[PDB]
């Protein structure tokens, strides 16, 4: 029962950081509430595990959520489960409620930015500190930021832009990455663009292109405000490289 | 008033895995001070995984991060209620140097996503109160048994998902209510001493879906009371 | 089952999926490159011993 | 000849010399076992420490311990890389004489990965570490502190 | 004689025999394994 | 592409000649020989 006045029963889709409400029907009994959002990349909901309900004062009916659905989580499905006991996990239904999260006063999902970034740890709402010269032997991080696309698939292809002006499809990934909070950071091996530009012809300008599956969202094509530079006469010392899997040990068994 | 070092253990089966245990003996020297209480928790020791000293690089991870709480000074009220902790800000500052410390000695993503993921959860003392029920100790020792109680397992059937218990009137025993009996089910039995003082307890839960099932001990060991 | 020798030639980037991977081999494995001969894992790499 | 193997940058002790020292090869540059670190094989010898603080061959007259190791005992002899050396390396320092040089640590440090944030006992997370999202352990971290007041 | 991309997927274990296995590649060789790799060389491994 | 598992073996000797060479295990690898396992790499060799 969504409330901001007072919204019908239902599933809703409310604009993300606003004020609003949960109520209940059937002294104040014990309310025990639960939280669950869909896993960006498996796309099943998922118990939100930092999930808190502030105690104010004694209980009431009413749920404030004043500080508002996250926008980084605009397009996910927030779902809210009570009851007297352990709450559900969603079909026997009676005391549920489904939020559908959009931007906040954005008219169409869209890539906000992509970005070639210094620092491989990446977070929603700041400006990522990007860079401008990179050597064959560092891995690149490339810094996208959307705004309202929660967990979207999206290919990624590297283009390289020559002294004439004329950008040129270079790599592509082999697979899709996915928007997971309306930002993500792919790790891109920059030895393999390299390699190619070098087959294919000072600096090299390598730009991005980010295209969503969804056909209704743009692409977002980069451009001289965000250009990577790779060196041809250079190399790292060791070298801005990926630590996801990190580097176990090299053991005797 | 009181001081000693408790015993806590947590027997977690899945259902087709053998049991985990985690044990630990905490060292907490409870002091007076109105309805002022500081327990101070004062350390945390002999922390055992399976009955054996851990070994992961991550769980050695987590307990160095969380090593910064102890010694904390919770303000208990009079039966266990945790009004808040007013050693907040110290350790705040501590775990600010710790993650400083790990993330300049090995700068790895996983880390930094862990501490930004925790941030959250100690931005505010509210917060790092409600965020400190997940310790089974906390949870199970400030906590008023008054015949209608409600736990939380945190990872009851899989990680990352918690599970609400609400327990009956029934030396202090209580049963698992009766709503959806074919699911949930178990047992909390607790024993205090001359004067509160909890003195053991041991409460069993089971989720039926075989049969995820969480055990949790406290037990006192070398308990002073002045 | 090649009674003969086999010989694989690829002009561009050859890349292999697989689940398991066991190159048993009777004899002497070469593998030559000219760059990086990135051998990762996500558990450690051991040795006969 | 033994459990690991010896990179750059390794824990070092020499029971002559007052404090440890940390392991530099020179030689090799192009073997790397974890992540950057070069091993070190049977041929970095000399002075391969930038030392281990003052020698003590004479404890009336001592002086800098600029080590001079002209013989690594206890290499891995099933990789002809020179061999890799190992924890129960030892070296000479032609001061002390043999054994006088010993491997506190191999040099190598595990960094995790999201595997080994997948292996950790997150069921006893909340014990483990209280202020920690289990998401943190899975193979995506999503931070989402999302609350509900009751005012 | 491929004079393109070879590439190769399967979904289960993939099992390979040979008597002297050679593999050569003009630019960069990766191997990626979520296990151990085991080397179980019964003479030894030879780095150069 | 190969749906169930692979299973190549070769009486004689294999010669496999590419340029960009990477295999990909989603379990484990087991690299087994019989002589040794040559690793030349003229730049650089890393094994984790
Ligand atoms: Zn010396």
């Amino acid at each position: 029962k969504d409330s901001t006045k007072e919204v019908g029963c239902g599933s809703v889709q409310y604009e993300a950081n606003l004020k609003f409400a949960l109520r209940v029907k059937y002294k104040a009994p014990k309310l025990k509430c639960k939280g669950y959002c869909t896993n960006a990349v498996t796309g099943e909901y998922e118990e939100i595990s930092k999930f808190r309900v502030d105690e104010n004062g004694a209980y009431t009916d009413t749920f404030y959520c004043d500080d508002g659905l996250q926008e980084s989580h605009a397009g996910a499905d927030y779902v809210f489960s009570f009851g007297i006991n352990n709450p559900y996990g969603f079909m026997i239904v009676p005391s549920i409620q489904k939020i559908h999260l959009i931007g906040r006063n954005l008219k169409k999902p869209q890539i906000t930015s992509v970005i070639w970034s210094s620092k491989e740890m990446i977070k929603f709402g700041e400006d990522s500190p990007r860079r401008k010269s990179i050597n064959y032997n560092e891995d690149g991080f490339l810094h996208i930021h959307a705004r309202g696309m929660y967990g979207q698939k999206v290919r990624v292809e590297l283009f390289e832009k020559d002294s004439t002006g004329i950008k040129k499809l270079l790599l592509g990934l082999k697979d899709d990455v996915t928007i997971l909070d309306n930002v993500v950071c792919v790790p891109v091996e920059m030895s393999g663009v390299y390699a190619k530009a070098a087959k294919g012809r000072l600096s090299f300008e390598i730009l991005a292109k980010v295209t969503p599956l969804d056909t209704s969202i743009a692409a977002f094509e980069q451009d001289d405000k965000s250009l990577i530079e790779l060196q041809i006469y250079g190399k790292a010392d060791e070298a801005a490289k990926s630590t996801v899997n990190g580097t176990m040990k090299f053991m005797i068994a | 008033n009181l001081k000693g070092q408790y015993s806590i253990n947590v027997s977690t089966t899945f259902p087709g895995s053998q049991a985990s245990l985690y044990s630990a003996i905490i060292e907490v020297i409870a002091s007076y001070q109105d309805d002022y209480f500081i327990f101070e928790l004062r350390s945390r020791q002999e922390v055992k995984l399976n009955g054996n000293p851990p070994s992961q690089m991550v769980d050695l991870f987590m307990l160095r991060l969380s090593n910064t709480y102890y010694p904390m000074k919770l303000k208990v009220s009079t039966s266990g209620k945790i009004m808040e902790v007013i050693n907040f800000t110290d350790i705040k500052e501590r775990w600010e140097a710790e993650c400083a410390k790990i993330v300049e000695e090995i700068p790895c993503i996983a880390y930094e996503q862990y501490i930004e993921l925790s941030k959250s959860n100690m931005d505010t003392e509210n917060v790092f109160l409600q965020a400190l029920r997940k310790d089974s100790f906390i949870q199970f020792y400030f906590k008023e048994y008054l015949d209608d109680i409600d736990i939380v397992c945190y990872n009851f059937p899989r990680r990352g998902e918690s599970t609400f218990y609400d327990l009956a009137i029934d030396i202090k025993t209580f049963h698992v209510k009766e709503y959806n009996s074919k699911r949930y089910s178990g047992k909390l039995i607790c024993e205090y001493s001359e004067e509160n003082d909890i003195f053991s307890l041991i409460a069993e839960f089971y989720y039926n879906t075989g049969q995820c099932k969480k055990k949790v001990s406290i037990s006192v060991e070398n308990r002073s009371v002045q | 089952s090649i009674a003969g020798n086999l010989s694989v030639t690829v002009d561009e980037n050859l890349m292999y999926d697989a689940q398991d991977m066991t190159l048993t081999a009777q004899g002497g494995m070469k593998l030559l490159a000219n760059a990086k001969i990135g051998l990762k894992s996500s558990e450690g790499v051991d040795i006969a011993q | 000849a033994g459990k690991e193997f010896v990179v750059d940058k390794a824990m070092c002790m020499c029971k002559y010399g007052a404090a440890p020292g940390k392991l530099m090869v020179t030689d090799n540059q192009f073997f790397r076992l974890n992540g950057t670190k070069l091993c070190a094989s049977t041929m970095t010898l000399g002075n391969v420490i930038y030392g281990f603080g003052i020698c003590k061959v004479n404890p009336m007259f001592p002086k800098p311990c600029v080590p001079a190791i002209t013989q690594w005992n206890g290499q891995f002899s099933k990789i002809t890389m020179g061999n890799p050396l190992t924890d129960k390396s030892k070296g000479t320092c032609s001061c002390g004489g043999p054994d006088c040089i010993e491997f506190m640590q191999t040099g190598q440090i595990p960094v995790p990965g999201s595997k080994q944030m997948q292996q950790a006992t997150g069921e006893h997370q909340g014990e483990l570490d209280a202020m920690g999202d289990p998401s943190a352990l899975t193979k995506h971290p999503v931070d989402t502190p999302t609350s509900l007041l009751l005012k």
